C-alpha cells in the first residue's frame, strides 16, 4: 500500500501540469480585451461581456486538471 | 492634353479625369512637380514651381516611422495627394485668373 | 471638401470606419493611418454632445499634435430611395463590359441610416 | 494489484495534461473574436455563433483528455 | 499488474497528444474570425474551409485518442 | 510481460507526436483564410497549396502514429 | 520511504504549472504595453484592465504552488 | 525482456521529436500563403523556397523516424 | 532512505523547469517594451514603469519555481 | 541489461530536441518567404542571410543526433 | 548509487530549464530589430534595454545551470 | 548498471534543452529579414545585432550540451 500511495502522489504533481493552459489562457483573452479597447474605445462595454465569456471558459479547463488532483490527494 | 477646362468652377470629378490619365499612361516619373499661380490680396498672379512627392520618396523619409500605417497600400497616399493637389491647383490659378 | 465643418481648436471625440475596422481615435492617438470606408461616422462634443457626419472615402492623418484631421467628398449632417433600389437591382446584372462599377456603390448604401 | 493502482493514477494526471490544448484553444478563439469585433463592430452577432462554434469543437478534445482521466480513477 | 500498467500509463499519455488537436481548431476559427472579420462577403467561401481544417486538424487528435480506447479495451 | 508493458507505454506516447499535426494543418488552413479574405482571387490557386500544405503536414504526424501501430504488432 | 520520495518528485512537477503564470502575465502586460502605447488616453483604463487579467493568470499559477506546498505536507 | 521494454518505450519518446516537421511544414504553406498573398506575381520564385525550406524541416522529421527504426530493427 | 533523497535530488531537476515560464515572460515583456517605445516615441517614463512591473511579477512565478527547488534539496 | 535498455530510453529522449531544429528550421523561411514578397528587389541579400539561418538550427539539431547515436553504438 | 543516479538522472532534467532562456534572448532581440526598423533614430536607446531584458532573462537561466551544477558535483 | 544506466538517461535528458536553442536562433533570424525588408538601408547595422542575439543564444545550449556530456 506504500506504491499505491506514492503513485496517487506522482500522479497529482503531474495533474497539475494542466494548468498551463489556463495561466497562457486567460492572458491571451485578457490580452485581446486591451489591444482591442486600444483601437477601439467606444466597444467597452461590450468588449467587457466578451471578455469575462473567454476567461471563464479557459479557466474551467484548469479547473479540471486540478479537480483531478485533489482526486490523487484525498481519494 | 485636354481642352474644355475652364467653362465655369472647376469640381472634384474633372480632377479624377485627368489625373488618373497621367498614371494610366506611363509609371515613369518619381520627381512630379506642380506648376500653378499663388495669389494675395488679388494684386497679381506668381510664377513659382510646387512639388507632388512620389510612392519611392514618400517611403524613403528619414522621419516617416512616427506614422503607423497598418501595413496596408502606401501607393494609394500618392495618388490621393496628387488628385488633389490639382484640385488645389485648379482652385488658386482659377483666382489668379480672376 | 465641397464643405468645410471643422477648425483645428479644441480636442474632441470621434469614431472611424477604417478598412482595418471602426476604429477610435482620443487625444495623443498614435499617428495610424490607414484609408476609411464608407459608413457611419460618429462625433460627439464635449460633457455628451450627439452629432454625426458621413464619409465616401478618404484618410484621416494623425499627427503627435493631439488633433485629428479627416478628408472625405461627402460631409453632411445624417438627416441630409426607390431609384437606388433600381440602381442596386441594375447593378446586380451586369454584362461582359467592366461590372467593378456596380459592386461599388452599394457598399456605400450598406450603412442605409 | 498494487501495481494497478498506481499506473491508474500516473496515468490519470498523465490525462489531465491534455487539457492544455483546450485551455489555450478557447482563449485564441475568443481572442480573435475580441479582436474580431474590435475592428468591425457590425459583425458582433455573426462572428459571435462561429466564436461558439469553434469553442465546442476545441473544448470537446479536452473532454476527450477528462474522459480518459475519470475513467483510470473509477473503471477497469 | 506489469501488463496492466502500460495499459493504464500509456493510455493517460495518449490524451497528451491532443493538445495539437485543442489549439488547432481554434486557430482554424481564430483567423476564421480574424478573417471574415476584415471582409464579411467572404464569409461563406472561408467557411467551407474552416469546417475542412478543423475536420482534419480534429483527425489528428482522433488518431491519438483511438489509441488510448485500444489500450484498455484491446 | 515486462516487454508487452513497454509496447502499451510507448504506444500512447507515440500518439503524443501528434500534436505537431494538429496545430499544423491548422496553421496551414488559418492562413488560408488569413491569406483568401485579403485577396480573393487567388482562391483555386492557393487551395492546391493549402492541401499541399496540410498533407505533408499530417503525414508526418501519420509517421508518428506508424511507430505506435507497429509498436503494438512487432 | 517510498511516500516520502512521490511527495518530493511530484512537488517539483507541481511547480511546472508555474511556466503559464510565467508567459502569460507577461502576455498581459504586453498587451498593455502594446495597447497603452497605441492610445496613451485610457491609461487608467487599461491599468484597470490589466490588473483585473492579471490576478486571474497568476491564480493558476498559484494552484500549482498549492498543490506543490499541499503535496509534501498532506499526511 | 528489460532490454526490450526500453526498445519500446524509447521509440515512443522518439516520434515526438517529429511533432516540430508537423509545425514547421505547415509554417512553409502559412508562408507561402502568406507570401503569395502579398504578391501574386512571385508564385514562380518563392513557391521554389517553399519546397526548399519544406525538404529542409522534414529532413529532421526523419531523424527522429530514423532513430526510432533503429530502436526497433536494429 | 536513499531512494528518499534520490526522489529528492529527482524532483529538485524537475522543480527548475518552472523557471522557462520566467524565461519567456521576461522576454515578452521587452518585446512590447521595445515595440511601444519604438511605435510612439513620445512616451519611454510611462512604459517603463509598467515593464519593469510585468517582469517583476513574471520572475516572482519563477522565484517560486526556484523556491521549491530549495526546498527539494535542503528540506 | 539496464544499461542497454538506458542506452536505448535515452536515445529515444534525445531526438525530442529535433522539435526545436524541426521549428528552428521552420521559421527561417516565414520571414524569408514574407520578406521576398513585401520587397522582391533583395532577394539576393534575403536568401544568404536565410542560409546561415537553417544552418546554425541544424547544428542545434545535429547535436541532439550525435547524442542519440552515441547511445545506439 | 541510487543516490547517485538519482543525482544524474535530475541534473539532465535540470537543463530543461534553459529552453526559458533560449527563446527568451530572441524575443527580446526581436523588438531590438522591430525598434530599429520602425524608427532608426532610438537605436542608442533601446539598444540599452534590449540587454536589459536579456541579462535579466539570462540571470535566471544561471538558475537552471546552477541546480544542475549542484546535483553532479556539490553533493 | 544504475549508475551507468541513469547516465545514459540523463544525457537525452539534458539534449532537450536544445529546444529553445531551435525557436530561439530561428526568430533573431526571423526578426531580421522582417526588419530588414520593411528597411533595406539598415542591412550593416541590425546584421552585427543579429549575430549578439544569437551567439548569446547559442552558448546557452552549450551549457545544455556541456551538461549531457558531464554524464556521458
Amino acid at each position: 500500500m506504500q506504491l499505491v500511495l506514492a503513485g496517487k502522489y506522482i500522479g497529482a504533481g503531474l495533474a497539475s501540469i494542466g494548468l498551463v493552459g489556463a495561466g497562457i489562457g486567460i492572458a491571451i483573452v485578457f490580452a485581446a480585451l486591451i489591444n482591442g479597447v486600444s483601437r477601439n474605445p467606444a466597444l467597452k462595454g461590450q468588449l467587457f461581456t466578451y471578455s469575462i465569456l473567454g476567461f471563464a471558459l479557459s479557466e474551467a479547463t484548469g479547473l479540471f486538471a486540478l479537480m483531478i488532483a485533489f482526486l490523487l490527494l484525498y481519494a | 492634353s485636354f481642352g474644355g477646362t475652364g467653362k465655369e468652377a472647376p469640381t472634384f470629378e474633372e480632377a479624377a479625369h485627368i489625373a488618373d490619365e497621367i498614371l494610366a499612361l506611363d509609371t515613369q516619373y518619381d520627381d512630379i512637380e506642380i506648376v500653378y499661380n499663388k495669389v494675395l490680396s488679388g494684386i497679381s498672379f506668381e510664377p513659382i514651381m510646387k512639388e507632388s512627392y512620389s510612392a519611392k520618396a514618400i517611403e524613403d523619409a528619414p522621419k516617416f516611422g512616427q506614422y503607423e500605417l497598418e501595413d496596408d497600400v502606401v501607393k494609394n497616399l500618392a495618388d490621393f495627394s496628387l488628385a488633389n493637389t490639382i484640385y488645389a491647383a485648379m482652385a488658386e490659378g482659377h483666382a489668379a485668373e480672376i | 471638401l465641397t464643405q468645410s465643418i471643422y477648425n483645428q481648436k479644441e480636442v474632441t471625440q470621434v469614431n472611424i470606419p477604417s478598412t482595418a475596422g471602426e476604429l477610435g481615435i482620443l487625444a495623443n492617438h498614435v499617428p495610424t493611418i490607414q484609408q476609411l470606408k464608407p459608413g457611419v461616422v460618429e462625433v460627439i462634443e464635449t460633457n455628451g454632445e450627439t452629432k454625426s457626419y458621413f464619409i465616401s472615402g478618404g484618410f484621416a492623418t494623425v499627427q503627435p499634435d493631439s488633433e485629428l484631421s479627416v478628408n472625405s467628398i461627402e460631409a453632411f449632417q445624417a438627416e441630409d430611395k426607390s431609384l437606388t433600389a433600381e440602381a442596386q437591382k441594375n447593378a446586380q446584372s451586369a454584362d461582359e463590359a467592366v461590372a467593378a462599377e456596380a459592386e461599388i456603390e452599394l457598399e456605400v448604401l450598406e450603412a442605409l441610416a
